[PDB]
């Protein structure tokens, strides 16, 4: 069960981007489980409730999400446990 | 080399250049008890030896302790985050034991002690932190479970860090037919080692494994590395 259901769907999540001033992408972000949080560009997954802030010009959000989340659900049920694992053995 | 200049390279790599380099624990959990239900675990002996070897070869002062319930494993492990790894490199912790599902967002799984009771992976790797052990802070800290079957915030600051862990759940033997030939990953991950180790990180070394477990079958392939090293692993060979 996620930790915040509210945000379970891609809609409800990229609402919270409404005014996006960072160079990451906010549809890649909503995709990727997050939402913004209303404070710099802080966003948290829905699922797993993994914060992450201080995003690169051209930072992936899943790749992001799989190598400090590895264990979130909602990443293994949209990504598949290879992905993961083959995130945290290339860094 | 190319090689040569990233193995030293203190801004890439550990410096694992102390002897010994650090200390290694190793439970192995082979009988327990009837009431819990889980079957004796035959060779994990020679899985457990193994491990004593490759490790004692990378120069680790190898201790093993056996058959464990789950509160003397954290005790175990307390005892070794409670030592003094100033002139140590590196630690390591290897789990020989059944396992079962335990969720968390970073350190997924648990071992079961020799008493049925588990032992959530995530409190396993808590028990090193830099508060309780500062002594091996920037300083990798390896975990290596056979359990048979931008940035974080809250505060900016890279955390878990300098911490590898390798689960694996894998339950097939050397021989498939026979449950005393040993743990088919950890003979995977001794004869890896014993190729590459002397040439290749940590990283390279698993994802080799990985590689050979994924043509082995795959559902499980959860060998599933959590890897949080800031730096690659070169360790000290013979
Ligand atoms: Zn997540």
């Amino acid at each position: 069960l996620p930790r915040n259901p509210s945000m379970a769907d891609y809609e409800a999540r990229i609402f919270t981007f409404g005014t996006w001033i960072y160079s990451v992408n906010k549809e890649q972000l909503a995709r990727a489980g997050f939402y913004a949080l209303g404070e710099g560009d802080k966003v948290k997954c829905f699922h797993c409730g993994g914060g992450l802030t201080d995003w690169k010009p051209s930072e992936d959000p899943w790749e992001q999400h799989a190598k400090w989340y590895p264990g979130c659900k909602y990443l293994l049920e949209q990504k598949g446990q290879e992905y993961i694992n083959n995130i945290h053995l290339t860094h | 080399g190319a090689l040569e200049s990233l193995r030293g390279n203190a801004d890439l790599a550990y410096i694992l250049s102390m002897e010994p380099c650090g200390h290694c624990l190793i439970i192995n959990n082979v009988n327990f008890c009837r009431e819990s239900g889980l079957r004796t675990r035959t060779g994990s002996n020679i899985d457990c030896e193994k491990l004593r070897r490759r490790f004692s070869s990378l120069h680790f002062m190898v201790e093993v302790k056996g058959d464990l319930t789950a509160k003397k494993m954290v005790l175990a492990l307390l005892e070794l985050a409670r030592q003094d790894h100033g002139a140590l490199d590196c630690c390591v912790v290897v789990i020989l034991s059944h396992g079962c599902q335990a969720s968390h967002l970073q350190f997924p799984g648990a071992v079961y002690g020799t008493d049925g009771c588990p032992v959530s992976v995530e409190k396993i790797v808590n028990i090193f932190n830099g508060t309780s052990c500062p002594s091996l802070g920037g300083k990798p800290k390896l975990f290596f479970i056979q359990a048979c079957g931008a940035t974080p915030f809250q505060s900016s600051l890279p955390t878990p860090s300098d911490i590898f862990v390798s689960y694996s759940t894998f339950p097939g033997f050397v021989s498939w037919r026979d449950p005393k030939s040993g743990s088919w990953y950890v003979e995977t991950l001794d004869d890896i080692f014993e190729q590459w180790a002397h040439s290749e990180d940590l990283q390279s070394l698993l994802l080799r494994v990985a590689n050979a477990v994924s043509v082995k079958g795959i559902y499980k392939q959860m060998p599933g590395c959590f890897n949080f090293l800031r730096k690659k692993l070169f360790f000290k060979t013979s």
